[PDB]
């Protein structure tokens, strides 16, 4: 996630859908649902697992 | 949910043999999701190592397994990897199946009754069989534990073509073996959709999933006694209904 | 038992069905309920959970605009323009790269229905064995591999269901195997015109159109039909006119085949047999279809009632004939919603029997055809796309909006083969034009004298007179003012007189308007020959009219005017005229208690100052249509008055009346009021006056 | 609006080609000192 | 003259190029041209003839790499049907890759190396993203020996960098130059080259650019 506002601060929510073609945490009832925060001018990782 | 300790991260730099970038240590410990540390050399007859203690912040249900990765600079190709987690073994998520192809069952064990409720979702669109079978045998193994049952009659068919008599094979994970709670010489009703097919012809197998579900049966002598006699006539009412009219659909 | 209160749906209504088991929501054109149609009532008295896609709850019935789909991916071009999405009449123009070439539409639009028009464009550059596919609009194709022995598959977007092949390969010749798939979604339907040249496209080759056997070859016609509980409407009311059309038509062409009649609910049950000697006429099979009956007491097993067909198909060495022998089967299911068995593996051992797909250099593909037609907003597009077959520049898959459509496209189907004849028939083909949609109106252009241009518009009713408004034409209008525009061509024709209404007049009330009879003829001496982009209009309380409505020839004039016009808020359309085009606006017309309501607002016109008497100038003939009664819709023109007004129904146009004005002006801001009200003649009234002027044709007028 | 934003209403970019714009022009706007001009519209990608 | 689009394709995609013919003058002319497409072994896959005529002189063509093709150097080959004897040629690459994210920049101080400098030679690093904002990260740089067709690398000049706003310095000693070859004259170094070459790295640990400079 890159953020590039001056003066600023962000709470934002992160979704990945699903596929049948791949297997992960996230089923059809239930998806994944992260919520992180962004300091100003910068950079934010998030991983994800995949089989 | 997991954070680094900062004060071992610190110790761990001011040693010698290892640097850790001076960026991070401006990374207060609410955003520390990675970390990178640059190796000047690695024997290659000893084990050289180190640890680190980790902290929880937050309270998250279903957590991800982690990852480590190492390689060379200037062979990015060649690296290794590995994975970990605290309840789960090797963390590998778990799968079953048997070197060809297969679904995953991060999943549920079941769903969870009066007798209008039976009697208007055994007639969804989806579901395929509803069997009687008594359990003739159990085998537990690592990877999953099996079932071995004996229908009694075919209350209402599906794809697959059965007799009385014959004996089915039913596939469960580990997981479930406490919520299912069988035991030998005993009677169940059960119904399932039709996504549960696992194999090919003629070594066909059900699979326990969330949709399936199955319900203890009491013993016919027992039917006098108030325990189930509404579920008994409800269920052989149930049965005649679908055996002389079907379902209104 | 259920709560049947508080189930209105905001900017339409609802309707409640089978006894207030069903409930049924319905909006004007234009517009769709969300996110379901019909619901159903549960034996626990609880209201069934709505059912989307993916079971998106809400908390209130509404009804939103209709939006055509939005384009996915396009391989060496660019198209313009880009929005997130496209409402109803927007254009989009496609345009590719250098040294390649365009095959299809460069422009095209969504109407109404939710389709776009033309067909799909492909740019394509001519080095590969067998050509380039191409990407349905919507879709998203996997393999780039264009040699022999390759495949290609497809699949689309959220929300959609694909309706046709899933995987296409390369055959030796150059042609793909399957059909182009396009994913439709749950609102849209198919109109009769379609269904039936699909139909009659896909039945039947082309020379005119005629059936091909090779010598000593046959064909053996199953049709099955399911009585489960889904309408219960008496014993198979409405199929039986349907199957009589459909054996009547296939007679028709001089082929003789054998029928089979089997019905199931739960049991299969076979009438008419193949192997009975007596099952190879007409008149036999009518009569054992004339007497079937009911017997419930529910269920529904597909499985059963296609193996009693395999063993109705099946030989016990095999007899001669068998290589060269069709199997049509034909199947009229609104479900599908199998309990029992899915019936796959069923067709797959019947084509197994035939010897069709075991082989390589002899495919034997066209020997056995599978039809499925699917009534009902009940019908589950996914398993009725399975089931049937599947083969290129064909459609094998039906799916329409209610039972009367049946009968009306086999209707069409019945009357289509008829001469140029009768009375108010449209057929158009997949490459037509806009005077082929609209075969009967004319224009006439006026320099009145002392004032601009005067266009106005009318039908042919005969092939000697014309019918047009009496505002535009008047008694001292000559030649210089008599052009007429027929045919689709600019050429002028020679005339032979005029006819008025006696009664017409324009005449210190306070009303210098008098809309009284305005009515105007135009009698040639010349013979029009019938063809394709000119035909006639049909008239009211006719032989030809009666003959148009499928009804006996006992009905009235006065039964005539209650069907046509019943005291109820009815449909009907006008055929206006924009950006050089002709195009059909629709129209709600109040001949019920609420005309009064309609016509209380009559003293907003301007000029009508000292009306003493509200219908003392506003004469009961006038008929009220149009205004926000009860959704808000466009109303006509005053300076576009003079064309007809057409009823549509049974497939078929009706003329009611001709334009007289609108209550304001409001039409001309183009570039619409409460109040505003369009008045018509009715010419049930004017009956007598054309019924002693029209005893020459001889047009069996009644 | 009266709901914080969830994740049911985006569109989301797709297109990420390497090379577009494949096209030809010819020139015949009337000259002015020798310089004809024209003007063209271009709808640009989805990439950053 | 042969125009293509781009410089390095990968399996699967497709290959667009154009073909100008021109006189003695510079002006469009209108004959005969044949066009040869050649693997890295030199068989001819693939040729072709055509004509330029009512055109005015711009020829675009079109091929399709397979799916399954070897990799490396491949060859366009063109000229005119009249006379075979000269050919002109272009060249392109195919190996699969990934789009990077940000360019590298190597640069010394002086093109030159006078021998007699105690200062060695000094270059800078300056790392920037493709849209204009600033870039950090961590940076290996090492050094090496060109010679006629040889090269040889010193182990001893390897050394890590933090880049910070895109900048970074790098300086080499008479001592490791002198100690990495068997030379201790100075004046025999005259006629070889040196070379530097480094690696840039992100704090995210996400990407991997190398850049070399040579000669
Ligand atoms: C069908 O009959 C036999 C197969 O038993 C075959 O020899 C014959 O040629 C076939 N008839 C055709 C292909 O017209
Ligand atoms: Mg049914």
């Amino acid at each position: 996630l890159y953020n590039y506002r001056q003066n600023q601060e962000l709470k934002v929510r992160v979704e990945l859908l699903h596929n049948p073609a791949f297997c992960s945490l996230a089923t059809t009832k239930r998806r994944h649902q992260q919520t992180v925060t962004i300091p100003p001018k910068s950079s934010l990782s998030v991983p994800y697992v995949i089989v | 949910g997991f954070a680094p300790d900062t004060d071992d991260l610190k110790q761990l730099a001011n040693g010698v043999d290892r640097y850790i970038s001076k960026y991070e240590l401006d990374k207060a410990f609410s955003d520390r999701n990675t970390l990178i540390i640059y190796l000047d050399k690695v024997s290659h007859s000893e084990d050289d190592c180190l640890a680190f203690k980790v902290h929880q912040y937050f309270n998250v249900e279903l957590i991800q397994p982690g990852a480590v990765k190492v390689y060379a600079y200037y062979n990015l190709e060649e690296s290794c990897t590995r994975f970990y987690h605290p309840e789960k073994e090797d963390g590998k998520l778990n799968k079953l199946c048997r070197d060809e192809l297969c679904r995953c069952a991060e999943e549920n064990c079941f769903i969870q009754v009066t007798l209008e409720e039976r009697l208007d979702k055994a007639c969804e669109p989806g579901v395929d069989y509803v069997y009687k079978t008594r359990l003739v045998k159990v085998q537990l193994s690592n990877d999953f534990d099996e079932y071995i049952m004996a229908i009694e009659q075919t209350i209402k068919s599906g794809s697959d073509e059965v007799q009385v008599g014959q004996q089915r094979t039913f596939i469960s994970p580990i997981k479930c073996r406490e919520a299912l709670k069988l035991e030998e010489k005993k009677h169940y009703l059960m119904w399932g959709l039709s996504s549960d097919f696992w194999g090919e012809k003629p070594n066909l197998s059900y699979i326990i999933g969330k949709d399936t579900w199955v319900e203890h049966w009491p013993e016919e002598d027992e039917c006098q006694d108030e325990e189930n006699q509404k579920q008994c006539q409800d269920l052989g009412a149930f049965t005649e209904s679908m055996v002389v009219f079907g379902c209104p659909n | 038992s259920c709560s049947l209160e508080g189930v209105e749906i905001k900017g339409g209504s609802f309707r409640l069905l089978q006894e207030g088991q069903a409930l049924e929501y319905v909006c004007p054109s234009g517009f769709y309920p969300y996110p379901v149609q019909t619901r159903t009532c549960r034996s626990t008295g609880s209201w069934s959970t709505l059912k989307t896609q993916d079971q998106k709850t809400v908390r209130k019935a509404e009804c939103r605009a209709i939006h055509c789909p939005r384009p996915h991916d396009f391989e060496n071009g660019e198209y313009w323009p880009r929005s997130p999405y496209y409402n109803v009449s927007d254009e989009i123009s496609f345009h590719c790269y250098d040294g390649y070439t365009l095959r299809g539409s460069a422009n095209r639009t969504c109407q109404v229905n939710g389709r776009w028009s033309g067909q799909t464009a492909i740019c394509d550059n001519g080095a590969g064995y067998c050509s380039n596919p191409g990407i349905p609009i919507g879709t998203r194709k996997v393999g780039s591999q264009y040699r022999l022995e390759d495949s290609v598959t497809y699949h689309c977007s959220r929300g959609l269901t694909l309706r046709g092949s899933q995987r296409r390969t390369c055959q030796e010749g150059g042609s793909w195997s399957g059909t182009e798939p396009s994913c439709q979604d749950s609102f849209m339907y198919d109109t009769p015109q379609e269904v039936a040249e699909a139909f009659l496209s896909s039945l039947t080759e082309t020379i005119k159109r005629k059936i091909v056997l090779d010598p000593s070859g046959s064909m053996n016609i199953y049709l099955v039909l399911d009585g489960s509980d889904s309408i219960g409407a008496s014993n198979f009311t409405g199929a039986k006119k349907c199957l009589v059309n459909l054996i009547e038509k296939v007679a028709s062409y001089g082929v003789k085949p054998r029928y089979g009649l089997v019905t199931y609910a739960t049991y299969p049950k076979i009438w008419v047999k193949v192997s009975e000697a007596d099952s190879s006429n007409a008149d036999w099979v009518t009569k054992q279809l004339n007497e079937i009956n009911y017997e419930d007491h529910s269920g529904t097993n597909t499985k059963k009632a296609l193996q009693a067909v395999y063993s109705m198909m099946s030989w016990p060495v095999p007899p001669e004939g068998w290589n060269r022998t069709r199997h049509v089967i034909i199947l009229m299911t609104d479900g599908l919603h199998n309990m029992g068995g899915d019936p796959i593996t069923v067709i797959d051992e019947i084509r197994d029997l035939l010897y069709i797909g075991k082989d390589r250099k002899n495919p034997r593909e066209d020997y056995l055809d599978v039809y499925v037609f699917g009534v009902g907003p009940l019908v589950n597009q996914v398993n009725i796309n399975a089931l049937a077959s599947k083969k290129d520049n064909e459609q094998h898959v039906f799916k329409v909006k209610d039972m009367e459509n049946l009968e009306d496209v086999f209707y069409q189907m019945i009357d289509e083969s008829q001469s140029l004849s009768l009375c108010g028939m449209v057929w158009e083909h997949r490459k037509g034009t806009d005077y082929h949609k609209q075969p009967w109106q004319a224009k006439i252009s006026v320099i009145r004298p002392s004032k601009g241009h005067e266009s106005c518009m009318g039908a042919v009713v005969s092939e000697y007179f014309v019918l047009t408004a009496a505002h535009c034409f008047t008694v001292d209008d000559k030649e210089h003012s008599i052009k007429v525009s027929v045919g689709g061509e600019k050429r002028d024709l020679e005339i032979e007189v005029v006819l008025f209404h006696p009664n017409y007049n324009i005449n210190e009330a306070g009303i210098p308007e008098f809309y009284d009879y305005d009515v105007a003829l135009i009698k040639l001496k010349n013979k029009l020959k019938y063809g394709q982009t000119i035909r006639p209009i049909c008239l009211p309380c006719t032989e030809g009219t009666t003959r148009a409505l499928r009804l006996p020839p006992t009905t009235t004039c006065q039964q005539q005017k209650e069907e046509l016009l019943p005291a109820q808020d009815i449909k009907a359309l006008f055929v206006s005229e924009e950006e050089k085009k002709l195009t059909r606006k629709e129209v709600y017309i109040k001949n019920g208690d609420k005309k009064g309501s309609c016509e209380r607002d009559a003293q907003y016109a301007p000029g009508y100052d000292k009306v003493k008497d509200i219908s003392e100038v506003v004469t009961p003939r006038f008929l009220c249509t149009g205004g926000v009664s009860p959704y808000a819709d466009p109303n006509t023109c005053r300076g576009d008055s003079g064309g007809p007004l057409i009823v549509h129904k049974r497939s078929r146009f009706i003329q009611v009346g001709v334009i007289s004005w609108g209550v304001v002006d409001v039409c001309k801001n183009q570039k619409v009021p409460a109040h505003a009200r369009d008045f018509h003649i009715n010419l049930f009234q004017v009956l007598p006056w054309l019924k002693e002027k029209l005893q020459d044709e001889d047009l069996g007028f009644l | 609006d009266e709901d914080i934003i969830a994740e049911e209403n985006i569109v989301s970019r797709s297109e990420f080609p390497e090379s577009w714009l494949w096209n030809v022009e010819d020139l015949k706007e009337p000259p002015k000192n020798g310089i004809s001009t024209k003007l063209m519209n271009i709808f640009l990608k989805d990439s950053i | 003259f042969i125009q293509t689009d781009k410089t390095i394709y990968t399996p699967g995609s497709t290959v667009l190029y154009r073909i100008f013919t021109v006189n003695h003058k510079l002006l469009p002319v209108g004959r005969t041209v044949m066009v040869n497409i050649e693997n890295p072994e030199g068989i001819p896959v693939k040729q072709d003839s055509l004509s330029s005529q009512n055109q005015l002189g711009v020829l675009p063509l079109s091929w399709d790499i397979p799916e399954l093709v070897n990799m490396g150097q491949w060859k366009i080959r063109a000229y005119y049907e009249n006379s075979p004897q000269q050919v002109f040629s272009t060249e392109f690459e195919v190996k699969e890759y990934v789009l990077p994210s940000f360019e590298v920049i190597v640069e010394p101080t002086e093109k030159f190396y006078y021998i007699y400098n105690e200062k060695g030679l000094e270059v800078t690093i300056t790392a920037r993203f493709l849209y204009g904002k600033k870039v950090e990260g961590t940076a290996f740089v090492i050094f090496g020996i060109q010679d006629g067709e040889q090269r040889i690398s010193l182990p001893e000049s390897l050394k890590r960098i933090p880049i910070e706003d895109g900048s970074g310095e790098v300086v080499l000693s008479r001592k490791v130059l002198l100690d990495g070859v068997q030379n201790p004259r100075a004046e025999d170094l005259v006629g070889k080259s040196l070379y530097v070459s480094a690696t840039v790295i992100l704090h995210s640990g996400s990407d991997m650019v190398q850049a070399e400079r040579s000669g």
